[PDB]
């Protein structure tokens, strides 16, 4: 079992402006980071005894000399002689006993031993690939929810699938429904997947696990799946947590056949991916998400229920949901009067949250660039010109219509 | 390389290792200290002062076999010489024109806050004794 | 001078010491412990010196690491192979700025 | 900005780690771990 | 005496070396080098040699036991 992230620094500073609260505020959240470095500045300072002078630990260091060697715990003989073999394969059955707990003996768990006599030295290792503790986060980006706007019905369904269940099962436990397990949110680029995504991971109760798609492509052969298969293995480990893989459109696309026979192989890993989602034994208390651009792509061996309880649409704002961004965002900025957010977004139409992002900095780096902080309705008339640019469609379907 | 190595029992460890009675000496073994390996295995042992006995026969023996053995020391037909001189010389003037450079732009720098290149003690030394060869050719023969 | 000069002469004795290792530090511990895995052969457990103190070893960092004694020696920096080529920051081209055409 | 600053130095100044494990209570290396191990240490070889 | 200690630093590089690929360069008197042996050591270089032919990888002998450029 484990713990979660530990970040949340305290995420009240609700005035949000230049105000004395948030003087007062942050000088409060000063004072106690100060006190607790005094408290551990001085906290060893007090008490001379220093572990009695030093007692019992002589022998451990003694007995173990300064490097200590790995290996894989073979099978054990009751003697102390169980069979031990290093990097190359060199099995040696080897004694094994100093003042070393013998209780956490298993074959295939990395055992430490002594450089010149291969005796076990005691600290089963309790160790991962590095590749993967790497990936263990425990930093909240940013607000939790405020910040997203307008996905009421996607921000409940996750919230349903996620929050809840970690929060009261007496509705589930009572009614014996289990709560659904995979979710997959698809739509057009931009619309935030990744914002709701980073949302949840600022209020999840449990640890987080990150990942990219395009992660499992180990060059050696084979190899691989045993990445992903250590990862299940590890975020399951760590109490509950959840699990959020990124353009998953990179290891598992429509599972067709070699071919051209250059074996890419990452067939493999999704086959292998997919069992460890589901297949054969139990999953255990373990949560997915899953992001992509493109879902019809995607094979429906990996897409279907038990593996992806949920499939979440993220559409373009057409109204309501875009003004709800468009003034979210220029909120923390100063605006004028004349300002007409809802003026440009009835007159543009098939416009995302990230474009909304990128043209109130368009507009407020125009503003800086006319030498005036206060912005216009005429900044932002230039600025949604300047965006909207690169975008060039529709075929000759003017007149016939 | 070599070395001289003496093992002491387990019984008298309570006793003192090796009771000194010495600070030159002792200092002395010391400067040798004790190898990384040797630390390695340096217990149940205790290395010993070694040094090459007094040595003055067989001294002066080698002495006199290196002059006329152990290097050009014939001294008969100790003294090319002036076939290849010519060319040696010739890349030494060509070396120390080019490096003349250097001291050049160094001198060219004002105070701002390599000439060193000496190349100047090898010609000496060799074009001196090619001259001095004169007296060979000149005395000794003929 | 040329006391100096034969002092300097005698400091360079300490070639004669072999060379010390290099393992990237998978993973520091607490009580002057990390776990390194030098390139030729698996990883193993080693003691840290003096020199330097613990908090400054994290994961991924190539330490020189003493050849005989297994005891840290140091910390390196650069642990990237190819893409040093490609960073080619030096090598300024021409201040082409004023030559840009219109 | 000293918020942050406080809080990097205190992360530093915590070190609550000493995952120090593997050995046993002093109750079974009591006539263990104390001669024979170490009589037999170098003695007792190992064999591949 | 110290033409002797130049003639025995010259001497030095002269016993059959290992050649092996240099990785990079640390500080002054130090880099690390990797064997054709494939190891990578953390070793010295003299002060005669000259830095610029140093820093590219290139190919280099390495003192058998000391391995330190030379
Ligand atoms: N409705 C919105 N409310 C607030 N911010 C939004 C909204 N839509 C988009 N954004 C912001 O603009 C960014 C652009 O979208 P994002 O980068 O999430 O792309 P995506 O395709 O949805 O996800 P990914 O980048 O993982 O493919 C969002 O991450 C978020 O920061």
């Amino acid at each position: 079992t484990k713990g979660p992230d530990a970040a949340s620094k305290l995420p009240l500073v609700t005035p949000h402006t230049q105000c004395r609260l948030k003087l007062l505020k942050l000088e409060r959240i000063k004072d106690y980071l100060l006190m607790e470095e005094e408290f551990i500045r001085n906290q060893e300072q007090m008490k001379p005894l220093e572990e009695k002078q030093e007692e019992e630990r002589s022998k451990v260091d003694d007995l173990r000399g300064t490097p200590m060697s790995v290996g894989t715990l073979e099978e054990i003989i009751d003697d102390n002689h169980a069979i031990v073999s290093t990097s190359v394969g060199s099995e040696h059955y080897v004694s094994i006993l100093s003042f070393v707990d013998k209780d956490l003996l298993e074959p295939g768990c990395s055992v430490l031993l002594n450089h010149k006599v291969h005796a076990v030295i005691g600290v089963l290792m309790d160790d991962t690939d590095p590749l993967v503790t790497v990936m263990k986060v425990e930093k909240a980006p940013q607000e939790t929810y405020a910040d997203i706007g307008g996905l009421d019905n996607q921000i409940q369904e996750i919230k349903e699938s996620v929050e809840l269940p970690l929060t009261h099962p007496e509705y589930y436990e009572e009614m014996g429904i289990k709560p659904p397990k995979g979710v997959i949110l698809y739509g057009p680029p931009g619309t935030g997947k990744t914002l709701l995504a980073k949302a949840v991971a600022n209020q999840t109760s449990a640890t987080f696990l990150r990942v990219v798609g395009s992660e499992l492509i180990q060059k050696y052969l084979g190899d691989g799946p045993k990445l992903v298969r250590e990862l299940f293995r590890v975020a399951e480990e760590h109490a509950p947590s959840i699990v959020f893989i990124d353009e998953i459109d990179a290891i598992g696309t429509k599972r067709y056949d070699s071919n051209s026979g250059g074996e890419r192989e990452i067939q493999r890993t999704m086959l292998e991916l997919l069992n460890q989602l589901d297949g054969f034994d139990s999953r255990g208390d373990v949560k997915v998400i899953m992001a992509t651009n493109r879902i019809e792509t995607l094979d429906p061996a990996l897409i279907r229920p038990g593996r992806i309880d949920r499939k979440i649409e993220f559409p373009l704002p057409d109204e309501k949901t875009k003004k709800r961004i468009f003034q979210i965002h220029t909120s923390r900025m100063t605006l004028a009067d004349d300002v007409t957010l809802d003026d440009l977004i009835m007159a543009k139409d098939d416009l995302s949250g990230a474009d909304i992002k990128a043209i109130c900095t368009e507009a407020g780096l125009m503003a800086l660039r006319e030498r005036r902080m206060k912005v216009t309705n005429e900044d932002f008339k230039k600025s949604k010109e300047n965006v909207l640019y690169k975008k060039q469609e529709g075929t000759p379907e003017g007149l016939y219509l | 390389v070599i070395d001289a190595f003496r093992l002491i029992n387990a019984n008298m460890m309570v006793l003192g290792h090796e009771p000194r009675q010495t600070t030159s000496n002792l200092g002395h073994l010391n400067k040798p200290s004790i190898q990384a390996l040797i630390h390695g295995l340096n217990r149940h042992y205790y290395s010993i002062t070694i040094n090459y006995r007094k040595n003055e026969l067989e001294q002066k023996m080698l002495l006199n076999l290196h002059k006329k053995s152990w290097m050009e020391g014939l001294t008969l037909q100790d003294y090319v010489v002036k076939e290849m001189l010519e060319l040696a010389k010739n890349y030494n003037k060509a070396v120390e024109e080019e490096d003349k450079m250097t001291p050049e732009q160094l001198a060219i720098k004002n105070v701002g806050k390599r000439h060193l290149e000496e190349h100047v003690d090898v010609l000496m030394t060799s074009n001196i004794v090619q001259c001095l060869a004169a007296m060979l050719d000149t005395v000794v023969f003929k | 001078l040329n006391a100096k000069v034969r002092l300097l002469r005698e400091e360079l004795q300490l070639l004669q010491e072999q060379g010390s290792y290099v393992g990237e530090v998978v993973r520091a511990m607490d009580k002057k412990k990390v776990l390194v895995k030098v390139h030729p052969e698996g990883k193993f457990v080693v003691d840290v010196d003096k020199n330097i103190d613990i908090n400054d070893v994290t994961p991924n960092c190539r330490v020189a690491l003493r050849n005989d004694s297994y005891t840290l020696h140091k910390i390196l920096p650069n642990k990237v192979d190819p893409l040093v080529s490609l960073m080619m920051v030096e090598k300024v081209p021409d201040s082409t700025y004023e030559m840009i055409g219109g | 900005d000293d918020i942050q600053q406080l809080l990097k130095k205190i992360n530093e100044l915590t070190g609550i780690k000493e995952s120090d494990t593997g050995l046993a209570p002093p109750a079974l290396w009591d006539l263990a771990a104390d001669k024979q191990t170490l009589q037999s240490e170098q003695p007792l070889q190992v064999a591949r | 005496e110290f033409l002797h200690a130049q003639e025995e630093v010259k001497r030095i590089q002269s016993i059959p070396l290992v050649i092996g690929q240099f990785l990079e360069a640390v500080d002054q008197n130090t880099a690390i080098v990797g064997s054709t042996t494939g190891s990578n050591y953390y070793v010295r270089i003299l002060s005669t040699i000259d830095r610029e032919l140093l820093k590219p990888n290139a190919s280099v002998a390495l003192h058998k036991h000391s391995n330190a450029l030379v």
